């Protein structure tokens, strides 16, 4: 809409008031990587036309759409001026991010978590760490949508890999900043016939990504890789891994079982009278409300709760420290063992008949609001 | 436009390269080629004013309910507007088979055809009738070579496939 | 970007003034014809399509050079373009018939329409009677002298609004020529 | 963008007349001599790393004012600049002899071409003697009078695209200065 | 891999349509010229011992410097990996002429021979000195047809502009 | 991203404790050997295109299975990512011998280098043979006992630097293994 | 974290290179430096009880209006929460004497003072108000020597700075 030659708008850095266009498209990277010499050629402004252009952004910036005739016309809005010269492609998707055509399938139906990694599989084509989510979870929070897609597209990380006139794909080049970096960004990006729609919840990436250890899977990592580079490895070997999380990755099979939350239980022979092992860890979730007339109350078993392994780590490791001076001043004892244990008498309340009482002995220390 | 020559050039300009031996053996393609299609270009430059006339009618002679008052066809001089609104293809197709690919049918004829015919409210079906007339009407003895009706039947269709 | 209702804000910005008892009664008299407004916009949007359909075939039909070869409406993508192009004039017209103001599209549409359309090879003399049949349409219907489409209404006077949408209209041909 | 066979429907276009044997048989003795042309690209490519860092040592060797420290051709990054920059000249001229008419070159390679050269502090005046050599070297080739490297060939005439990459070759010759 | 035909089944994959008329044309070419590059091929498998022994110790009479001790080849049996080395190259050129295009000899014997020969010190200078004595000893009479000697030579000169 | 400095503030950080003096004098003794750890580091980035070039061709000449087709390193393609494959773990085990502790190469380089390595097919079984050849040359270093090239330094103990990049080039071992 | 010695690997690692003999050279100044911040961290850890006791109060005989009941010092507990508040800076204080850089100050007290300090209304001022206390009382003779008192006090001030 702006003006028929725009290299930058916003005005974001200083220098982009005077920056040029660029007059033909930026080189590619100048590492080795052995992996881009299998992958296709990619597409720029000035080597191909508009029925090609329109076609990957749509399989990169859209993930795989399937966007209808009648469908984004905020999409045909700001591809109007793209042929008109009247933006770049890489202001082009910005004007497609800010959308709400890549709001309608991204931004609410995805979740908050995820919104950020297609973001990094679109725009940039890679998939985060955890600090780049952490500085990007918080534009979310405080500035919104905009300056979001802001961060990726005036970002030196763009602007170095693609520029001003090449679209956005996924950039191989061999020596990357993380050995993860390079795992972490194939495993974002499969090829083709897939899309983000279905998967509504990722749960994979969202957990390779959100802690910094525990690297994915090395057959989620075999699939997308090209080919003469994949072969002889996926005849019948690898290929029932294939598949067999193919099966896990769609209907995204939440991975606290076997990827992280990894709890040693015992065997099922060693408890036996606490038996019916899909049974075994099971408690009311109880939940009261008493509010009114109208306020319901709780009760639905809950699911085998495990033992989170952090709160026994918070607990028992920053706490619990009293491990501080136990000879406890040994009187030449016959305390016949265990010492000093009061009876504990504890009456179980007199309500008049049918209640009764126990007793119980224990070892009693006094407690830390008992000194004063 | 989109021809043999510019898939080849322009495949090998993305991947950065010289024109190859891959690509100077397309070009030998078009030797073969350009004796079948070239005779069918002017066998369809001298006979377009026949090919309209008769076979512009055959979409009234199917379609005589748009000849109705409130519909595409209200006058005259719409129905004179219909036999230049299907010259161009004819014209178009012609086009395509001096290039040899497909390059002059896509965004002269085809690209927001989808978006005239709907909002001025053209029937579609009546368009790919006439077009559909001329493409069963072709044979070997009387109308051209038996490889030139080949590649006229070829790009006609390619008009069919997409307007519906 | 700017309302009717924040048009007077800005107003009283630059006086750092408090909005007072002068003016929220020339306010209330925009909230007193509120439903005026707002089935005349539902009367553009209404017939839309054949609005601009028929706006564009008419400026078609008065001057037929641009269906010659080297017009520059010749070919079937320019046609499916033109009838894009008048339509987003549509879409930011209506914008300002609810907005009350002609803000949200001077600055989204026409900052910037002129020298896109010289650029290009635009004729802005046609562009001038293109966007002139879309505004005796668009009084046709918002005071329902419409000849072929008649829509019911409450009776009352809509002579104002007739006179905002040829205030908006204007400002599309001034920023194109 | 435009082939030698798309050159003739443009200039159909502009008339809208279907394209018939009065020209058609000019475009026939475009394939009259397809594998003369076909050969000739063959003969460029062939021994086109050589034909670059000849034409740019050429050039070196003559104005020796650029191997000079504040030169435009000092440094060790931009002679690997101007042995890549004298290889998309040779590399888009191989297309237009390829494609038959020089407008694939004209927008992609020389649109922009001039006021890049300038902004960027690039001698025009030898850029013109650069691409000088690569126009007699060219038409060495493909006439076949290259005095240190003889091709085989079928005998006949190739003048006609003689005449026709010396005619690419001043066509970026008059973009640069 | 890089054939005539995977480039005009990409790039009709990358535009997202079907194999129109152009893309069918350019596998005709493949017709006319299979005639002349495949018997080339089998020209070549039944002569590759000969054409690897007394025309791979041209570079060794041309580069009798890198026999020395110190340098690239040292004792006997890399010299006996450096005959291994040229004629894998000759496979690939066999692997080409059965393609068509440029295809295997691209990321199989070009796309990483600058970073392994520097990194390994190995000077290209003197595998070009083996490539184009291969190349200028073609003749019609002799080794095969007149056209096959066109493009045997034209993927040759193809590694030598890789190379150099 | 930690060194040997910040590597005691963390174990510092847990107890929330003040750094004193009771583990000062093993950092100032770190100090101590400021320039032996500082021409080690030297000593190995002097000599590693010799370095990577000669313990890669070393893992070759003993495992001839992977120049055989169907291998590893059979094509052109392939060698040239391994000796920069190689390259890499010579890059990371040189920051952290810098760095003073295994912090840099550990999340960088070898948290995800197993499963990247099995999932491109990869013979793990011979990268541990790939890099014991460079455990082997980079204690030959900064011992001074490299037979082809020795180096000229001050004279004195270098033996409990020479156990420390041994201990990194194991930790690239065990995370590969 | 963010020290001399992880701020030139980095940067090294960001261009993928070798560490060159400018990262050594940095490096280099770490003998130099390290004879004053050693020296200048032991007297914090072993002095660290007596300026939290009379550098926490200046705060409070500064601003003695936080002390009033509805404000962010209630009881005693608060106010015993408050010399844990700022125990935590001199800890991190003392944990940037040793490293050498602003490591451990930035990502675990500076990056997120913004959010809490404004959410749970703690004023910002009166952290540096027992910061520059603490400031404004080096001397040469008494506390340091002359040279670990510059840098002692440049760390203090960036925690002002950082909070202001
Ligand atoms: C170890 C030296 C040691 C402890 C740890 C601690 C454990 C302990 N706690 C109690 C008594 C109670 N704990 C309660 C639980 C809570 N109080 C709260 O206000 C929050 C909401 C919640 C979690 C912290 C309660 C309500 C009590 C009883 C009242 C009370 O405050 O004491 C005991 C006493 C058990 C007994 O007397 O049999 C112990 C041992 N004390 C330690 O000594
Ligand atoms: C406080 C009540 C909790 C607690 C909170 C922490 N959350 C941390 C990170 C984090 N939390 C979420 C979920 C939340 N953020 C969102 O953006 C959305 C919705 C879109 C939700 C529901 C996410 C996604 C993340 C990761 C992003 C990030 O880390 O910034 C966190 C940081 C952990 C750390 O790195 O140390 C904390 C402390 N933790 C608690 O103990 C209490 C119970
Ligand atoms: C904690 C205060 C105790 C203690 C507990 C441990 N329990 C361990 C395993 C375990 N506990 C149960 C019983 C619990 N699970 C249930 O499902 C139900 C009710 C239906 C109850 C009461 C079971 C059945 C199991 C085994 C199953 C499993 O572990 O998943 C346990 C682990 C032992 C080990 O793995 O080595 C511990 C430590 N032990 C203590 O010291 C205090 C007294
Ligand atoms: C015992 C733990 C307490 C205590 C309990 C009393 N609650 C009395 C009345 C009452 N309690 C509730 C809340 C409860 N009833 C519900 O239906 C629900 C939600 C499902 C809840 C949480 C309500 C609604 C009422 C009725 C009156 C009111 O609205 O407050 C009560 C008086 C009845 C009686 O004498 O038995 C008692 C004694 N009070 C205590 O002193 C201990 C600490
Ligand atoms: C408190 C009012 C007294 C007093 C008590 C102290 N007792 C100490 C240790 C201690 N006390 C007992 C006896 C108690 N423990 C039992 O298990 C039983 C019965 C089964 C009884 C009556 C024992 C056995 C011990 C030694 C074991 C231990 O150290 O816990 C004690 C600690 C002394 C020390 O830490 O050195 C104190 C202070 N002392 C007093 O002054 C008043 C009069
Ligand atoms: C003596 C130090 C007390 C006292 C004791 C009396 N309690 C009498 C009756 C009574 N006591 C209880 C509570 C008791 N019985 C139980 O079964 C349990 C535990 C489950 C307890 C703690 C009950 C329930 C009753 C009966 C209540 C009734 O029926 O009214 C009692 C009356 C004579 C007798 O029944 O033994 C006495 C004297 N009363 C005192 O005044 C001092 C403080
Ligand atoms: C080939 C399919 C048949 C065949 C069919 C007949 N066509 C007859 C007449 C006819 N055809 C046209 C259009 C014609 N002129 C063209 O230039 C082209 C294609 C580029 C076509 C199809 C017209 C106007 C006419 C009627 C008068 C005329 O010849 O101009 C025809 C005569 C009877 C009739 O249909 O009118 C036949 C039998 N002819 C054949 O021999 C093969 C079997
Ligand atoms: C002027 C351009 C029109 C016209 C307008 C009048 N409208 C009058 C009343 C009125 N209008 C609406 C429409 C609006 N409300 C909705 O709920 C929706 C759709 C969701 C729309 C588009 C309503 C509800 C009403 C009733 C309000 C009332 O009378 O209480 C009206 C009468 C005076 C007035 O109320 O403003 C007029 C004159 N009438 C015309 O003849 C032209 C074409
Ligand atoms: C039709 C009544 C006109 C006419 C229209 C044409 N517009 C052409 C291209 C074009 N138009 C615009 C403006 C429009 N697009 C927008 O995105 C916005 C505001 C957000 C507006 C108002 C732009 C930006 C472009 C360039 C983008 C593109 O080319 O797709 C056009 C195509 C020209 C051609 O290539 O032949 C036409 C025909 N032109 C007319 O003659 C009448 C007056
Ligand atoms: C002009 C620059 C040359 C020259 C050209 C001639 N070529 C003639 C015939 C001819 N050329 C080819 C080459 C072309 N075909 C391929 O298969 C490939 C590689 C894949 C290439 C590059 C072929 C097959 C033929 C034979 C065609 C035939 O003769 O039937 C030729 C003879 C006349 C003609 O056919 O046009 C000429 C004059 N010869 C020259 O002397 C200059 C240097
Ligand atoms: C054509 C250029 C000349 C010609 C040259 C001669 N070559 C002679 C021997 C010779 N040539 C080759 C290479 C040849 N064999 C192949 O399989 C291929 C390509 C795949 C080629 C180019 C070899 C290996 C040898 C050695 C012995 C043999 O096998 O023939 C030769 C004899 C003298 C000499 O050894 O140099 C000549 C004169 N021959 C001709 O007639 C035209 C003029
Ligand atoms: C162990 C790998 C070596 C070895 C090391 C020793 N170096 C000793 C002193 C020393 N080292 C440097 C190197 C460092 N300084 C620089 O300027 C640069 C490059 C910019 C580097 C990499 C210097 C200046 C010094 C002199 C310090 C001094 O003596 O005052 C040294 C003597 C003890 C010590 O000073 O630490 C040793 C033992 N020597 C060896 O024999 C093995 C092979
Ligand atoms: C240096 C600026 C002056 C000087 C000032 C005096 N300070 C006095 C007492 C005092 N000083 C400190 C802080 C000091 N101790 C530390 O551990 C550190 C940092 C690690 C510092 C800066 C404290 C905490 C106290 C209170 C009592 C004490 O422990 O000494 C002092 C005596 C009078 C008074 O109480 O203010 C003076 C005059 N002393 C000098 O000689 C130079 C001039
Ligand atoms: C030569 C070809 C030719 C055309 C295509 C038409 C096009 C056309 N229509 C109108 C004028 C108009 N056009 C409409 C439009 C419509 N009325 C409806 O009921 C529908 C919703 C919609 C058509 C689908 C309206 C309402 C007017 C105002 C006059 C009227 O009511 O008829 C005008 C004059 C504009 C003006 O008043 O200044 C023109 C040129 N006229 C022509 O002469």
């Amino acid at each position: 809409l702006t003006l028929p030659g725009t290299a930058e708008t916003n005005l974001a850095v200083p220098s982009n008031a005077v920056r040029k266009v660029q007059p033909y498209p930026i080189a590619k990277p100048p590492s080795y990587s052995s992996v881009d010499s299998l992958r296709p050629a990619r597409v720029s402004r000035m080597d191909a036309d508009w029925a090609t252009i329109y076609e990957q952004v749509r399989r990169q910036v859209m993930g795989n759409a399937y966007v209808m005739e009648g469908e984004a016309p905020d999409i045909d809005v700001a591809f109007s001026q793209l042929k008109g010269g009247n933006l770049t492609v890489r202001e082009f998707v910005r004007a497609v991010g800010k959308s709400a055509s890549y709001r309608t399938r991204f931004m609410e139906a995805k979740s908050s978590y995820n919104f950020v990694l297609l973001n990094f599989k679109h725009f940039l084509g890679r998939a985060p760490t955890q600090e780049e989510v952490s500085t990007h979870i918080q534009i979310l929070a405080t500035s919104g949508l905009e300056a979001e897609i802001d961060s990726y597209i005036d970002s030196d990380e763009y602007k170095a890999l693609f520029g001003d006139h090449v679209v956005p794909y996924v950039v191989y080049r061999g020596t990357y900043l993380s050995s993860e970096r390079f795992n972490r960004m194939v495993k974002a990006n499969p090829g083709g016939a897939t899309s983000d729609k279905a998967k509504s919840n990722l749960n994979m990436i969202a957990t390779v990504a959100a802690d910094l250890p525990t690297d994915a899977i090395d057959v989620m990592r075999g699939l997308p890789s090209p080919i003469t580079s994949e072969t002889l490895a996926f005849g019948t070997a690898y290929y029932w891994a294939k598949v067999e999380k193919e099966a896990s990755e769609g209907r995204s099979a939440s991975p606290i079982g076997e990827k992280i939350g990894k709890f040693d239980h015992a065997p099922i022979s060693t408890y036996t009278s606490l038996c019916s092992y899909d049974k075994v860890n099971k408690a009311p979730q109880i939940s009261v409300t008493n509010v009114g007339s109208d306020e319901h109350s709780y009760v639905s078993v809950t699911s085998k709760y495990i033992a989170p392994d952090m709160a026994a780590a918070a607990q028992m490791l920053a706490d619990c420290q009293k491990y501080k001076a136990g000879g406890n001043a040994p009187t030449g004892k016959w305390m016949k063992y265990y010492p000093g244990t009061t009876v504990n008498m504890a009456p179980y309340i007199s309500l008049n008949d049918t209640g009764s009482d126990s007793s119980r002995t224990v070892s009693v220390t006094l407690d830390k609001v008992k000194i004063s | 436009m989109k021809s043999v020559i510019t898939t080849v050039v322009s495949a090998a300009d993305a991947a950065g390269r010289f024109p190859s031996n891959s690509d100077l053996e397309s070009i030998q393609g078009n030797i073969q080629r350009s004796a079948a299609r070239l005779e069918a270009a002017e066998k369809l430059a001298g006979n377009h004013e026949a090919v309209v006339k008769e076979a512009g009618d055959a979409c009234f002679a199917k379609y005589a309910y748009l000849k109705n008052p409130g519909e595409a066809g209200e006058n005259q001089e719409k129905i004179n507007k219909c036999y230049r609104d299907v010259d161009h293809y004819m014209r178009l197709v012609n086009y395509c088979l001096v290039v040899g690919g497909t390059g002059p049918l896509d965004e002269w004829g085809i690209a927001g055809a989808r978006e005239v015919y709907r909002t001025l409210n053209l029937p579609t079906s009546a368009y790919v009738a006439s077009i559909a007339y001329t493409r069963d009407r072709l044979c070997v003895p009387r109308d051209m070579s038996a490889q030139a009706g080949v590649e006229f039947s070829a790009y006609l269709d390619y008009l069919i496939n997409a307007l519906s | 970007m700017l309302d009717a209702f924040s048009r007077v804000v800005v107003n009283s910005d630059a006086k750092a003034a408090y909005v007072g008892g002068s003016d929220l009664q020339a306010l209330k008299s925009f909230i007193a014809d509120g439903n005026k407004r707002l089935d005349a916009v539902n009367s553009i949007v209404s017939n839309a399509s054949c609005m601009v359909s028929d706006a564009v075939s008419g400026m078609i039909c008065e001057n037929p050079g641009l269906i010659s070869p080297g017009g520059n409406c010749y070919t079937n993508r320019r046609m499916a373009a033109c009838l894009r192009d008048g339509e987003i004039i549509l879409r930011y017209v209506s914008y300002a018939l609810l907005a009350g103001d002609a803000s949200v599209l001077e600055d989204r549409c026409l900052n910037g329409l002129k020298e896109t359309y010289i650029a290009l090879g635009v004729p802005t003399n046609s562009s001038i009677r293109a966007v002139s049949i879309m505004k005796a349409q668009a009084v046709a219907f918002i005071t329902n002298t419409a000849t072929e489409r008649k829509m019911s209404f409450a009776a009352g006077d809509c002579t104002s609004l007739a006179s905002e949408v040829a205030s908006y209209f204007d400002r599309v041909g001034a920023a194109i020529s």
